DNA sequence: ATCTTCCCTATTTAAATTGCT
DNA sequence: AGCAATTTAAATAGGGAAGAT
């Protein structure tokens, strides 16, 4: 599948992670990952890269992605198209913490807050140390922490660039 | 020869920025500011520590700080005066042993570049760094002896050639070579879009206490008036493998990467004018950056 | 890669005759029209030379040229009074030291500067007789050879034109010549075309000469195209100002014992080999020239 | 230079050779080469012929003497290329030969008998404690002595009987004791802590018996019946017959074994300990692979199983076996011919023809070189090595930067890296700036060389860098405690690196005078050790006292006895060349060394005494020092400068005393322009070498390229106080010294600090030596001990400078030279002559110098420490940082002239200072405050 | 000095005081008192002081 | 004993051919 | 065109045995 490089440049005064998750968040409110654009990241290492990496197959052009981009061009880099017969492909892996699934407690099984408290005083509490972006939600007006992690190759994509199923 | 520092030798800083105050504007209805207000959400967990494992059971309500645009407009301002004073020379605690070779040393600088790359650094947007990421429209009005100078494309990493940086740039290097002082009010006006999240600067907080701490004057968000002079003072594209602009610091040191690009290579301030006060021939980069040091200021003795 | 051996120190030194240049198995060689096959010892050969029938290839010019061999070719001389042309390549891969080049440009440029070394270098070949003094033929300090050294200092010291040096070069030549003729109680002209032992002697030695003073002139990184004495009779470069500094105090009473004793050429070779090694004279002349770049 | 190159390689690797040597010479035909070269040629040459692989058999000669002989070609003995070579030359009464191997083979084959019990085998498979018990080498040893006293140990079956636990194995019998204490010792050797047996016993099998279990082996203890029940799994054909064919060759060759003298044995059963290691080490760096399981001896990385202990011990005696042979065998690699000595030396060097009055076909040859500093004495020791023929020595200097010294002395004049190897072994990170290209200095460890032979028998063929560089070396100019571990070690098997090293090669001690009595007791061990296989001692010292050039002469006599009985030749003597700059002297000395010494030493002196007085020392009437040395100070600026401008330097004995000095000197009120340097030791790794060479740099006084060091414009007091780092290894020349007393050495010494490089004589006084050491008011009981050889045993009676030493006194080396017993107690330098022959006497005692008996056990490693110093942990400072109690302060920045900053190193602290903090700081390193 | 802990941060707090950001003169307030009797001594002699 | 001649003995040099750059 | 690998083979060196003086 053919794909296409941008790669954060001069991102010092601000981070280079910042400049990657605002990419990634530009890429997502312009359109672009419609369900078959997705991303890869080739420096996953502990941190996310500054490497965004799109592997559509029908094709992705410098010209629609840089009128998308064009506000991060003062620094960004975007390389001419290449080919890869094989991309290594992430999904999204989210986290519970504790209220998340009381509130689903209340909403599912219809038990008071104490009793939900009580069957889940013991449990829960992971902690995912997977590497990372920061997202602005736009329709769910909170900012998060969305985590990354490879898997298998799916035949179609989020709206983010991740895999589905 | 052989002219030994002196250990009490220091320079006021010269480029005083006030603190940069935020409001939200629209982009057609720049005259009604309204103060971006910070927020602040409360978080509920528990503390994990290393020195206290017994008081991980209870404890730590900790309250977050944030700062958005409000819902009805679109475009943050930010407000700040910068103060550019002449004598650059003259040390505040140093004396006239060596600050005087240095003002014999450093009369050939050419302040008309220095002064270009630090109202550059103000117009273009250095001063905006995490909130003109994304923004679809940047726009830099400054305000300099009733005089106003509009600025709406210039890339912050080269320092390219527009008229209007230049005319204050001339009354800017006049001050800054001569004596005085002249006050350019810079309001930035960054179309980030309805709502969006805006970065104020940060308190440092301690390894535990709260989250993160935004720069608050009066309830409103600000930005720090240091952090500001970091950014005008980011001039330096004069030390070896030279890549960005980066502070004008006098080890050419930047914390957050990790990496000093002037220490331990012959090209930190301190070598650069005793060289300057021992005679030898400096080019016109390094005595360059030994003058945005001395406009910086700082403590220079040992 | 170690010091590459340094070229004032440099000993061996041969003109190869009548035989194709290779390699084999590693050495650079030279194989003559019966078979053999003699090794060249490259690593410490200041220069080879190429006389008629003699064929050299690549990868054994390549290894003369890397390890430092400045290598010319002998023939090339047509016309009736002067040795013409002689065909030379410079080692350039080897980049060359510097400053010395641009002493020899400072002192080559300024008119009379280049008047100036070459007062100093037309002395040269007088302190040249002094030092280097030969066993045999004449002996140095002797009346008439000190009377013809004064009048050349004498008329060179009070010089202010490049033709009076031409001049007075010829008459030092002349002087010179016939000099070591009536030692050895010959007549002597000096032609490059003649069948005369004292001749053809003098231009294998001028063929050492030659090599010995590109060798001397590479190692400070001299091209041969600045001559600083210049002439209608005296046109061949460098080469004929760094190689006849030594002809009347090294070679031409080695030409002349070796053709008054009569052996073959091979004794005229070594003994220049032998020479140019006692006395160091290549070091010698890197020498001078060392203390000629900078004054 | 014209050399010819001879090759009588076989194989491809003779025409490999050629090319190179095709490309350095020209072909005259018959793989013959010959022509003009020049000195570095020669060594490109070399260079490139030795790495080119094995097997390369190159023979030069510059002129008609052999310049390098690659390989162990035998070429000339007096006449060049042989023709029929063959075997079977001599084929002797060896004796000895047989003798060692037959000890060795007995032994190896036994040596690890003691790894059967079950407690071995549980710690190899890994459910016990590794640490066993009681050593396999002592369970060994009792299997052995238990098969001894059943069976005739010597002709019968071999058969491990029912053994217990034996606290001594060591009986009556010569030989089988040999055998014991090589199978017992084979690890390590035992250490006796009985004071009445370190007093009495000297003979081998009568200092053997005291050897028990509890010197060592005896770990704990409480696993004993395992560690002694025992399988007999040993039993089968090659291991049989090699023990049989062993035991037979010892009991054929017994009978020459009790003919040996006590030195014979101790020094053959040495040589057998060493090549038991060495085969031991052999077998257990390499991996076999194949076992026939059920017994081990071994574990390799993975912890598995593997070297069964059948084949182990077959192993460990054919590689022991090797060793033998190789290290008894060995015609070893020397030197090139360095055609920059053997010519005549010019001037002030025109003593060095004193060569040319020693025999050049003596065997043996103990120099002592009395010839005073700045006459080229190191260049001298290596022209009388050449003098004999091709070099092999071993030079072993103090201090690393003495022997970077000699080494850039050998480079620049003759000798390159593939004769010379120099050997520090610290890896210290003092380089040289400013400019790499144009350094022409600063010589460094490469030794492109030629690895010898015996790097075969070596464990995994020797070592990297560093033991390469140690073995292989025809010139090793080294630190000297790379050649001490030759004497023995307490654990392990560093005694065989530099034993196999001092084996082959000569002995060259340079100023032995600045080491410590336990120090030149190891250094006379390994003296006698050398001489002990027919190598040259070459000792140069200029103030030697009788008492040590005795004793060194001594062990010497007592090391070329075991070779002269050896090779069964009687004794003639030693060939002692007593040496100075004034003559030279050799005489075949068998006896009477003290009176031909004692003229020589006279003789020399009379050579000094004519000579313009060049140092005046004034011992001050001043009581309290510090007064004294500002007095004295302000008197030699008044008397000896160079218009206006003076050297002095403050010898003081310890670093808090130096730093009282400075800060008294500092604070000091005067018109004078005092200028105060701190030059002790206590410095952090940047700071000390930029002082080193700054001083070197600004007492350069053959020149005056000095004034552009410093500011001689002004009339200035250059002053450097410094402790006895001043007075050893520095080529320093002061105007003048005021001393603080400690040993009459230490006077000489900064005596040859000031007018070292300069000429002219002093009018009045050039050195004020104080009333008192500082430690008088300290403790007045003993001040003198500290960088002296005061001690508790020998107590001066006065500690008065008038009452023990001369008013007025021209110091020279006279004082030290003369020799002087009596009134020891109230003179200093006849205390310093007492010490010297009450410590290096004639005797065995535990910690002397003949020791005989005791080189068996641990007791000379133990009780005689080389370097023994305080505990002293490393301080370090990283990046600015300090590690322990440091606290980084500020000096006086009164009149400090040069002050060097430092970042990185580190400090050496003894640990009763690092109770409090060491307080360092950039101008002086430390003290207590 | 040491250039090698140019790296990482000098992370400290100071005092500082602003101008508001609604006013733009500062003003600083004072009373200065001359006294007179200047050449008498407060404490010290009677001879010295007054010649 | 020493020395020579000759037979193993295989170890040791020189040529020959030929892809490969 | 130089070389490398690799074969092929001619020759060089040596040791043992036996026969001479
Ligand atoms: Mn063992
Ligand atoms: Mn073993």
């Amino acid at each position: 599948y053919n794909t296409i490089s941008i790669t954060v440049v001069d991102a010092d005064d601000v981070g280079v992670n910042f400049v990657v998750s605002k990419v990634l968040s530009t890429l997502h409110n312009k359109g672009i990952f419609n369900g078959e654009v997705g991303v890869t990241f080739p420096r996953m290492d502990k941190n996310v890269g500054d490497i965004i990496t799109l592997f559509s197959k029908t094709g992705v052009d410098r010209k629609v992605l840089t009128s998308t981009l064009n506000t991060l061009t003062d620094f960004i880099h975007i390389g001419k198209p290449k080919e890869a017969d094989k991309v290594k492909t992430y999904r999204k892996v989210d986290t519970k913490s504790k209220g998340k699934l009381i509130r689903r407690c209340i909403k599912r099984k219809g038990v008071s807050a104490e009793t939900a408290e009580s069957l889940y005083g013991n449990y829960k509490g992971e902690k995912c140390k997977l590497p990372y972006i920061v997202v602005n939600s736009k329709s769910t007006g909170q900012r998060f922490s969305m985590f990354l992690e490879e898997c298998e190759n799916s035949e179609k994509f989020n709206s983010y660039g991740l895999c589905i199923v | 020869t052989k002219l030994k520092a002196p250990a009490v030798l220091a320079y006021s800083r010269k480029i005083n920025p006030t603190n940069a105050l935020m409001f939200a504007v629209n982009w057609s209805d720049r005259d009604n500011t309204t103060a971006v207000m910070v927020g602040t959400k409360t978080v509920a967990g528990t503390q994990s520590v290393r020195g206290n494992p017994n008081d991980a059971d209870k404890g730590n309500i900790q309250t977050v700080n944030f700062a958005n645009l409000p819902h009805n407009k679109n475009t943050l301002l930010v407000k700040y005066n910068v103060k550019f004073v002449g004598d650059v020379f003259k040390a505040e605690l140093g004396g006239g042993e060596y600050s005087n070779t240095l003002q014999t040393a450093l009369e050939n600088t050419d302040f008309g570049t220095l002064a270009y790359r630090y109202v550059y650094n103000i117009a273009a947007g250095r001063t905006l760094w995490r909130n003109r990421v994304g923004a679809e429209s940047i726009e830099t009005v400054i305000t300099v002896n009733d005089q106003t100078f509009t600025f709406s494309d210039l890339l912050v990493n080269e320092f390219d050639e527009d008229v209007d940086v230049a005319e204050i740039a001339d009354m800017v290097a006049g001050v800054l070579s001569g004596e005085g002082f002249v006050t350019l009010k810079v309001e930035h006006y960054m179309l980030l879009g309805e709502g969006s999240e805006v970065f104020p600067s940060q308190e440092f907080v301690e390894n535990s206490k709260l989250s993160k701490q935004l720069f608050d004057l009066n309830g409103q968000a600000a930005m720090h008036d240091q952090k500001i002079g970091n950014a005008i003072r980011t001039i330096d594209t004069w030390y070896e493998d030279a890549t960005t602009p980066i502070a004008v610091e006098p080890y050419g040191s930047v914390v957050r990467n990790g990496v000093a690009y002037r220490a331990g290579n012959k090209t930190d301030l301190f070598t650069l004018m005793d060289g300057a006060v021992n005679g030898k021939s400096l080019t016109e980069e390094d005595q360059m950056f030994v003058t945005a040091n001395l406009i910086r200021g700082g403590v220079f003795g040992g | 890669m170690q010091k590459q051996i340094l070229t004032s120190q440099k000993r061996n030194m041969y003109i190869l005759s009548r035989c194709k240049v290779l390699v084999k198995n590693g050495q650079v060689c030279h194989l003559h029209e019966d078979g053999n096959v003699y090794t060249v010892p490259y690593a410490n050969t200041v220069f080879i030379g190429l006389a008629e029938g003699t064929s050299i290839t690549n990868e054994a010019m390549s290894m003369l040229a890397a390890n430092g061999v400045i290598v010319f070719w002998t023939k090339g001389g047509g016309y009736d009074m002067f040795a013409a042309d002689i065909i030379c390549h410079l080692p350039q891969a080897d980049y060359r030291p510097t400053k010395y080049m641009q002493n020899w440009v400072r002192l080559w440029l300024d008119e009379e500067k280049k008047l100036s070394a070459a007062k100093e270098i037309l002395k040269m070949r007088v302190d040249s007789l002094s030092t280097h003094v030969h066993d045999f033929g004449v002996d140095v300090e002797n009346k008439r050879v000190s009377s013809i050294v004064n009048k050349f200092d004498k008329g060179v010291t009070q010089a202010t034109s490049f033709e009076s040096l031409l001049g007075h070069e010829g008459t030092f030549v002349k002087s010179l010549y016939k000099e070591y003729a009536l030692e050895y109680e010959i007549e002597f002209k000096r032609d490059h075309k003649s069948a005369d032992n004292y001749n053809k002697f003098l231009t294998l030695g001028n063929y050492y000469a030659y090599g010995i003073a590109r060798s001397s002139l590479w190692a400070l990184g001299i091209d041969n195209s600045f001559p600083l004495l210049h002439g209608s009779t005296r046109r061949g470069g460098l080469v004929f100002d760094v190689a006849d500094i030594i002809k009347t105090s090294i070679i031409l009473p080695l030409a002349f014992h070796a053709a008054d004793q009569g052996m073959s050429n091979t004794e005229f070779k070594r003994s220049c080999v032998a020479y140019f090694d006692k006395n160091d004279i290549l070091a010698y002349l890197i020498n001078n020239i060392k203390r000629l770049c900078m004054e | 230079m014209f050399i010819r190159i001879k090759c009588f390689s076989k194989q491809p690797i003779a025409k490999k050779v050629s090319r190179e040597v095709s490309a350095y010479l020209e072909y005259t035909g018959n793989n013959t080469w010959e022509g003009h070269i020049s000195g570095q040629g020669v060594s490109n040459l070399q260079t490139k012929l030795i790495n080119v692989g094995k097997g390369v058999k190159v023979v030069c000669n510059y002129q008609d003497k052999v310049l390098f002989a690659i390989g162990n070609v035998a070429m000339s003995d007096t006449g060049s290329v042989p023709k029929y070579t063959t075997k079977k030359v001599y084929k002797p009464d060896d004796s000895i030969f047989t003798l060692k191997q037959g000890l060795v083979g007995v032994a190896a084959l036994w040596h690890d008998l003691g790894k059967a019990n079950s407690y071995f085998q549980r710690k190899l498979r890994g459910e016990c404690n590794p640490s066993d018990p009681v050593r396999h080498e002592w369970v060994s040893g009792v299997i052995v002595s238990t098969f001894a006293k059943g069976n005739d140990w010597l002709s019968d079956d071999f058969i491990i009987p029912e053994v217990k636990h034996s606290d001594n194995v060591f009986g009556d019998d010569q030989v089988l004791n040999a055998v014991l204490w090589l199978i017992n010792t084979h690890h390590k050797k035992g250490l006796v802590e009985d004071p009445i047996y370190r007093a009495t016993k000297t003979m081998f099998t009568e200092t053997l018996q005291c050897v028990n279990v509890n010197g060592g082996w005896f770990n704990y203890g409480d696993n004993i019946d395992e560690c002694y029940k025992i399988d007999t799994s040993f039993i089968t054909d090659t291991y049989v017959k090699q023990l049989n064919r062993y035991r037979k060759k010892l009991l054929a060759t017994k009978h020459i074994w009790f003919t040996l003298g006590e030195d014979q044995k101790i020094a053959i059963l040495q040589e057998c300990r060493v090549a038991l290691m060495l085969g031991d080490s052999n077998f257990s760096s390499d991996l076999i692979g194949g076992d026939g399981s059920h017994l081990y001896a071994n574990l390799d990385e993975c912890g598995n199983l593997k070297q069964t202990l059948t084949q182990h011990l077959l192993g460990v005696t054919d590689c022991a076996l090797k060793a033998l042979f190789t290290i008894n065998h060995h015609k070893p690699v020397k030197a090139n011919f360095i055609p920059t000595i053997a010519e005549k030396g010019e001037g002030k060097f025109a003593w060095q023809n004193g060569v040319n009055m020693v025999d050049s076909s003596i065997d043996n040859m103990f120099c002592i070189n009395m010839a005073s500093t700045g006459k080229g004495k190191t260049l001298a020791n290596l022209k009388l090595l050449q003098h004999f023929g091709n070099v092999r020595c071993s030079f072993g200097l103090g201090m690393v930067s003495l022997t970077k010294q000699t080494a850039k002395q050998f480079l620049d004049m003759g000798v390159d890296y593939n004769s010379a190897a120099m050997v520090t072994g610290f890896s210290k990170s003092r380089f040289n700036l400013g400019s790499e290209s144009l350094d022409q200095d600063e010589v460094s460890v490469e030794y492109w060389g030629q690895t010898s032979s015996l790097s075969k028998v070596f464990p995994n063929n020797n070592a990297g860098f560093k033991n390469k560089k140690l073995l292989s070396a025809p010139i090793l100019v080294t630190t000297t405690d790379h050649l001490v571990k030759a004497s023995g070690v307490k654990k392990g098997n560093k005694q065989m690196l530099p034993y196999v090293r001092c084996m082959h090669s000569d002995l060259v001690l340079d100023e032995i005078d600045d080491y410590g009595i336990e120090d030149m007791v190891v250094l006379a061990r390994l003296v006698y050790l050398t001489a002990c296989y027919g190598n040259k001692v070459i000792i140069s010292s200029a103030t030697i006292t009788p008492a040590i050039s005795n004793i060194f002469y001594e062990a010497y006599s007592s090391g070329y006895k075991v070779f002269c009985a050896n090779k069964q030749t009687t004794y003639k003597g030693v060939n002692v060349v007593w040496w100075d700059e004034f003559g030279i002297k050799v005489e075949k000395v068998t006896d009477q060394f003290s009176n031909l010494n004692t003229r020589f030493v006279n003789k020399r002196i009379t050579n000094l005494l004519e000579s313009t007085p060049k140092h005046k020392a004034l011992v001050v009437d001043q009581d309290d020092n510090m007064e004294a040395v500002k007095q004295s100070i302000t008197t030699l600026h008044n008397a000896h400068n160079s218009g206006g401008v003076s050297f002095g330097l403050i010898r003081t004995t310890t670093i808090k005393d130096c730093v009282a000095v400075t800060q008294e000197l500092q604070n000091w009120e005067t018109d004078l322009s005092i200028k105060i340097l701190c030059y002790h030791s206590r410095f952090v790794g940047d700071t000390k070498a930029q002082m080193e060479e700054y001083l070197s740099k600004v007492l350069n006084r053959k020149g005056d390229e000095y004034k552009k060091f410093v500011d001689t414009t002004t009339p200035t007091a250059y002053i450097v106080v410094a402790t006895p780092v001043v007075e050893v290894g520095r080529d320093f020349d002061f105007d003048w010294a005021i001393i603080e007393p400690s040993s009459e050495r230490s006077i000489v010494q900064c005596a040859g600090r000031v007018l070292r490089h300069r000429s002219s004589t002093p009018t009045t006084h050039n050195i004020h030596i104080l009333k008192y050491p500082f430690k008088f008011y300290r403790n007045s009981n003993i001040c003198y001990d500290v960088a002296g050889y005061e001690s508790k045993g020998y107590k001066l009676k006065s500690k008065n400078m008038l009452d023990i030493y001369k008013k007025e006194s021209i110091v020279n080396s006279v004082n030290r030279l003369q020799g002087d017993a009596a009134f020891y107690t109230k003179s200093l330098t006849a205390l310093e002559h007492k010490v010297l022959l009450d410590k290096l006497t004639t005797d065995i005692a535990d910690t002397n110098v003949f020791v005989g008996g005791w080189q068996l056990t641990a007791n000379p490693h133990e009780y005689c420490k080389w370097r023994r110093g305080t505990k002293n942990e490393d301080l370090v400072l990283t990046d600015g940082k300090w590690s322990g109690n440091v606290t980084t302060t500020k000096p006086i920045q009164s009149k400090i002239w040069r002050k060097w900053q430092g970042e990185n190193g580190s400090i050496t602290v003894p640990e009763y200072l690092l109770d409090k903090t060491i307080c360092y700081n950039d101008f002086y390193g430390g003290y207590e405050n």
